[PDB]
RNA sequence: UAACUUUACGUUGUAGCUCCCUUUCUCGAAAGAGAACCGUUGCUACAAUAAGGCCGUCUGAAAAGAUGUGCCGCAACGCUCUGCCCCUUAAAGCUCGCUUUAAGGGGCAUCGUUU
């Protein structure tokens, strides 16, 4: 159940994201937002190399920070979902 | 149970419908029902912006300000926890106390003197807050600033701001909507690194590595741009192979799939036909993308080498397909200097596929060197981990790709390829798909049309056929619509000028020269004083003569149905007596190339006819079938899509196979003119005209015109039934034909007796489904919307009816000049402002184009007066900016009606009250302000709630009103109601202002259907909560 | 089409400097000047920048008020879930025609999707 930056995409799947549709809206909205934000951040956590202004160490500094932020966000989301009681 | 044809007239703001009963031979025999539905077009009427623009702008601004505030808060946290901050300096939910008010002077003086720990946080926060730029004025300003920096002594942008930036114009930050004082973020990096280095040089226990790292992270922190949906970016599974994950939109095979799918259905358009690529053409265009990047519309054309006779299904210049991954990998290999500029990529497709999967599944250096170390050469991994980033996932697995791609290369179509490897009819129309309809107005119009169709099918049954007619204004952009309106106005003005010219030649012609003789004279002018066919000459005696000249179709109507404006010509008295239904190709001996044809070609070759008409002199064996089929149908996107959708997705109990007839516009006008038929109720007229244009009527019309084309009448045009122009007018307007002064029948009994009296010879004029027409309007019961006006006002003097607002001089007028807050505390300034204002007659733009100066007592000048705060009345408002500002109330969103003592009270409910959940308790009383409003308690009975565009009825002592409630005036307590059809002869533009709801005998809100029927009263039970 | 990183503005409040300024205090050379509580022109800094809802964490019994390296908040479309209204059939009874419960069909949303 642990989320790590190496086995991350095996958990952040479309099936996992769509399993959240049963929760009540007051709970459904926050976890879905967290999941969406984490997925987007992971998907866009490497455009810093495509831009030539983020030169040298800033590029992988931003990459590492973004990956850690995304994995922490989905850890929080999955913890909230676990508290709500889904598998 | 009932066989009928349903006719629709679809506009951008209304939809008219009619039903015509038919016999077994598709001939109208009755007029069952008709109606009109009205809504608001899905755009801003004033300008033309989409309905979802302000929401998008507000959302973007909210996100921007939230991100900036969070960045500043994180800067504060980093400066406190990762360095010397003396956290006793941070108090409560506040900030660094006694913060210096001049960061700009400090940031330019940090290289010649130490900065206090209280003077370091200020400059750091200032740098983080205004972090510059990473569309012409902005770019020009930053370019000019960059040029200025590298010319003089401007080592820091702060020094530039302090030295030459403020001493000229008297300001540092930009004012108004200008763009001069903008800076680049790279220059801010340079200034920041110079600050840190040259300030650690002097001393200070700060300037550790953590400070530099944090400030550089915060200064170059920009969120990555979002694109597409979010489900598409996740690793799902395969629809065909439920054992393997998806593939990225970066691999060789997936992009091969995309290329083949896009290439198969190119559909090269040859002059309007369908000309697909054959085997030999697709064998060359296939490899071009993979060799060059920008393959545009014309790039393939050069390989095709056509001669403008083959379009595509300049301005038409867009990349039909682009090599993203292939050229990205090529550039990543090239920029490291280990590959030539233009050479094939020395890598197998399997290798590129695997690196794409690895790059799209993992985003960390360690993992990418954990899966690519054993497959690519040592240099390749490092070269890829410098300029490469991929995303997105396709819905087709890698395993299925190896099977799908070869078949699509073999020429097999997508569907059959995936079928070999591995839209039922319903009663009601399904929702209109928004994928193909990329237009809001068209989508809304089709949705309303679908609602009407579903309603009529529910009430009566499945229609036999649907005849669709769309106005020329639908499916067009706003600018084209405006051009159409201006062209119509210009045409009307030109017609009036031509009429004025006409009133000179023959004043004795009755007393009203009409447009028919105008057209005759104009077409005479086209011939340039010459005659056609006969070959005689002008200087005939009387232009009309009642028989001398007859407008006739060059190409016969019975074969072309092509009235238009080109076909009609005017001839002289001689000839034309033995023409018949013969085109000039079979009448003037043109087939054998005789003189009777060449002579008349020479005669008409000097005419002023239009190009289309001039080249319509001769038609070499034109298709005598499709032509009449082309003028009887519509060839636009919306009509074709409607035909296809209603043909496939619902059931039509017809006889043939093409049981959807989209008619033209000129044919409808021809039919309405022939059959007699010459406010917001005329939409049903074209609906009835359209649903009677069956193929049997076309057959009878062709027979009649062919018989009359030979002058063989040795009788009027055929009509659907006797007494057509009368029954339709009575059913629509409830009045006799062409009598705007007659009384109107708005009841079943009145309409029925009028029909029985004026049409006693037609027993079919009455039936159990006759009802006076009632226009229906689209309801709008949303409780969301704006919270208040954009501007906000000071609320210090809110005990009275006072509120202060700062307005610029260029916008202030003489009306607000007498309401200035400081009117008596400085007399000379007010007199000077009046003198400047009372010079150009209330023209502020031309009066304050020159600077204003508060002149000191006994002479001299002082600093400018760029803006002045004036005083405005304010009896109520909305508290915003954390109880620091007052704003005007938003648009009314609900009204609550209470009844006591045979008197009615209105309680207004706005959007902000709904948001906060505070339902009101004060009913509006005319004159008195809110504090003196009648309070609501348990002794007030609740009747109903009114939303905009709701059917209401009042019964006052003078008359009875039945309309659609539109707005409620809180200053008087009187509601406004629009008349159902918006008749220009009732009230002011169809509205009844100042209706007295109070002391009315009766007042109740009605409910209406979507077809204008089922008008019943509704009694709401209990007050609904705001949230 | 529909959306997406930002930047520079505008308005409100507070603080600093600054110009006009209507009363009231402080005077022997009549002119003015000084200090104040208010208004207000301009420059800079800071906070807010829809009104507000959800979810997690703190003080805790009447409730907050803060807090978060999280989303939604002026739109479009639709009826699987929830609500309002209207219309049929049913169990009924009214009091001598309105409600209670319903099953079904619709319209609109405080409901659902996209944002």
């Amino acid at each position: 159940m642990k989320i790590t930056s190496s086995n991350f995409a095996t958990i952040a799947t479309s099936e996992n994201f769509a399993k959240l549709s049963v929760l009540p809206k007051n709970h459904r909205e926050p976890i879905k937002g967290l999941f969406k934000s984490a997925v987007e951040q992971f998907s866009s956590a490497r455009d810093f190399f495509k831009n030539e202004n983020y030169s040298k160490e800033l590029a992988e500094k931003f990459n590492k920070e973004a990956v850690n932020e995304a994995v922490e966000k989905l850890q929080k989301a999955i913890d909230l979902a676990e508290k709500q009681g889904i598998q | 149970s009932i066989n009928y044809i349903l006719g629709l007239d679809i506009g951008i703001a209304s939809v008219g419908w009619a039903m015509v009963e038919i016999d077994e031979e598709e001939n109208p025999i009755r007029l069952i029902d008709l109606g009109v539905r009205v809504f608001e077009r899905a755009e801003v009427p004033k300008t033309g912006d989409s309905l979802a623009m302000a929401r998008r702008l507000a959302r973007s601004v909210r996100r921007l300000t939230r991100r900036r505030a969070h960045r500043l808060l994180r800067t504060r946290r980093l400066l406190k926890r990762e360095g010397v901050l003396q956290a006793a300096n941070f108090d409560e939910n506040g900030l660094i106390k006694s913060l210096p008010n001049t960061p700009w002077q400090l940031r330019a003086a940090a290289l010649d003197r130490k900065l206090t720990p209280l003077e370091w946080s200020a400059v750091l926060l200032h740098l983080i807050k205004h972090r510059g730029y990473l569309l012409g004025a902005l770019l020009k300003g930053v370019a000019g600033n960059a040029h200025a920096l590298q010319t003089g002594d401007f080592r820091t942008p702060a020094e530039l701001a302090l030295n030459k930036f403020e001493k000229e114009s008297g300001h540092i930050r930009n004012q108004r909507s200008d763009y001069s004082h903008t800076f680049s973020r790279k220059d801010l990096q340079a200034e920041l690194i110079l600050l840190f280095e040259k300030q650690k040089e002097f001393g200070n226990p700060h300037v550790s590595g953590g400070l530099k790292e944090g400030i550089e992270t915060l200064l170059m922190t920009q969120r990555p741009a979002l694109s597409g949906d979010a489900v598409q970016k996740m690793l799902g599974h395969c629809t065909f192979e439920p054992a393997e994950p998806k593939a990225a939109k970066n691999t060789y095979t997936a992009e091969r799939f995309i290329w083949l799918t896009k290439l198969n259905n190119l559909r090269i358009l040859e002059q309007g036909s369908e000309r697909p690529l054959t085997d030999t053409e697709r064998a060359t265009l296939m490899d071009e993308p993979y060799r060059k990047s920008k393959l545009t519309y014309a790039q393939a054309r050069k390989l095709l080498g056509l001669e403008d006779t083959a379009f595509f299904k300049n301005a038409e210049a867009s990349t039909l397909m682009e090599m993203k991954a292939y050229h990205a990998i090529s550039r990543a290999l090239e920029k490291e200097g280990l590959k030539d500029k233009k050479s094939p990529l020395n890598l197998s497709p399997e290798l590129q596929d695997e690196i794409g999967t690895a790059f799209s599944l993992f985003k960390t250096d360690e993992d990418i060197t954990g899966r690519l170390k054993d497959r690519i050469q040592p240099e390749i991994l490092e070269a890829l981990l410098k300029h490469i980033s991929f995303d997105k996932f396709v819905q087709i697995s890698l395993k299925a790709l190896r099977r799908i791609v070869p078949l699509m290369e073999q020429g097999k179509r997508y569907d059959e390829a995936c079928a070999e490897i591995y839209t039922e009819e319903k009663i009601y129309l399904p929702p209109i798909p928004a994928d193909e309809i990329r237009n809001p107005v068209v989508l809304r119009a089709l949705s309303q049309a679908r609602k009407v169709i579903n309603g009529v099918v529910r009430r009566y049954g499945s229609p036999a056929r649907i005849h669709i007619e769309t106005a020329r204004e639908v499916g067009k952009s706003f600018k084209d619509r405006k051009e159409i309106e201006k062209r119509q106005e210009e045409n009307r003005k030109d017609r009036e000028k031509a009429a004025a010219k006409f009133r000179e030649y023959f004043p004795n012609f009755v007393g009203e020269p009409k447009s028919k003789d105008i057209l005759k004279l104009r077409l005479y002018e086209q011939q340039h004083g010459k005659c056609l066919y006969s070959g005689k000459e002008i200087n005939l005696g009387r232009l009309n003569e009642k028989g001398y000249v007859e407008i006739d179709h060059a190409l016969p109507f019975s074969r072309t149905w092509d009235d238009s404006f080109n076909n009609k010509v005017l001839v002289l008295g001689s000839e034309n007596q033995n023409k018949g239904n013969q085109t000039p190709y079979e009448y003037f001996n043109g087939k054998d190339n005789s003189r009777e044809w060449q002579e008349f070609k020479a005669r008409v070759e000097t005419s002023r006819f239009p190009r289309s008409k001039k080249q319509r002199i001769l038609l070499q064996k034109f298709d005598e079938d499709g032509f009449k089929e082309r003028n009887l149908n519509d060839t636009r996107y919306v009509n074709r899509f409607l035909c296809q959708f209603v043909a496939d997705r619902m059931r039509l109990t017809g006889k043939g196979k093409k049981r959807v007839f989209a008619s033209n516009g000129q044919i409808t006008n021809l039919l309405r003119g022939f059959w007699g038929l010459r406010n917001d109720r005329h939409h049903a007229l074209d609906a009835v005209v359209v649903a009677c244009s069956t193929v049997a009527m076309q057959q009878k019309i062709t027979r009649f015109v062919r018989y009359k084309e030979m002058n063989a009448f040795d009788t009027h045009f055929p009509q659907p039934w006797e007494f057509f122009a009368q029954e339709v007018m009575i059913r629509v307007f409830g009045k006799p034909d062409g009598k705007p002064e007659f009384e109107e029948a708005d009841t079943l009994e009145k309409l029925r007796t009028l029909l029985a009296e004026k049409l006693s010879s037609r027993p079919e004029a009455v039936h159990e489904y006759v009802t006076p027409l009632f226009v229906s309007r689209a309801p709008n019961r949303k409780m969301s919307g704006q919270g208040h006006m954009e501007t906000v006002k000071s609320a210090k003097r809110l005990d009275e009816g006072v509120s202060v607002l700062r307005v610029p001089l260029t916008q202030l007028k003489l009306k607000d000049l007498e309401k200035m807050v400081n009117r008596e505390r400085e007399p000379k300034l007010y007199e000077a402002l009046k003198a400047r204002l009372e010079a150009h007659k209330d023209d502020p733009a031309k009066a304050f184009a020159e600077p204003f100066y508060k002149y000191d007592k006994a002479g001299n000048r002082t600093q400018q007066v760029k803006a002045v705060r004036v005083e405005q009345v304010q009896k109520t408002g909305v508290w915003v900016r954390n109880h620091n500002g007052i704003a005007d109330n938003a648009t009314m969103v609900r009204v609550d009606v209470f009844e006591k003592g045979d008197k009615y009270y209105l309680v207004p409910i706005y959007s902000w009250q709904v948001a906060k959940g505070i339902l009101p308790d004060r009913a509006v009383v005319q004159g008195k302000d809110e504090e003196d409003w009648q309070l609501i308690d348990d002794s007030f009975n609740f009747k109903f709630s009114l939303h905009p565009n709701d059917l209401v009825e009042v019964i006052t002592k003078k008359a009875r009103m039945f309309g659609y409630f539109a707005s409620c005036h809180r200053g008087t307590g009187n509601i406004n109601i629009r008349i159902h059809d918006l008749d220009h002869k009732i009230g002011k533009n169809g509205i009844l202002e100042g209706i007295g709801v109070k002391t009315a005998l009766s007042f109740q809100k009605y409910q209406i259907d979507e077809l204008g029927k089922e008008i019943r009263p509704c009694r709401l039970k209990k007050r609904p909560p705001v949230r």
